């Protein structure tokens, strides 16, 4: 149980570091909208190729 | 940390429903009633973690 608490707190620190990295992009509109436009236009291009096929 | 604690309790509460179903197919009422009391108490700790997370 004691060594499992040390493993648990280490993985909780990874989840807090992951949340802090996600917050560095939260409300950062330029990178957030760039990633959204890249994903949206990639799906629309794949569907345009599927409609052409 | 409080969100992963909420996820751990809410999956454990579903594992106590699985234990309650297994007790009912075994026919052991005292184990089914203990599994209900585990769900009631663990859903209260889940609601405490959800309130802290809110």
């Amino acid at each position: 149980a004691t060594s499992a608490f040390e493993r648990m707190e280490n993985k909780v620190l990874d989840m807090e570091a992951t949340s802090q990295a996600a917050g560095e992009l939260a409300g950062f509109g330029i990178e957030n909208q760039f990633a959204q436009l890249e994903a949206s236009s990639g799906v629309e291009d794949e569907l345009a190729a599927l409609k052409a096929s | 940390r409080t969100e992963q604690r909420l996820n751990q309790d809410t999956q454990e509460a579903k594992k106590w429903e699985d234990r309650a179903k297994l007790a009912l197919t075994n026919g052991e009422e005292n184990l089914a009633r203990e599994a209900l009391a585990r769900k009631k108490s663990l859903t209260d700790t889940a609601a405490a973690y959800q309130t802290q997370l809110a």
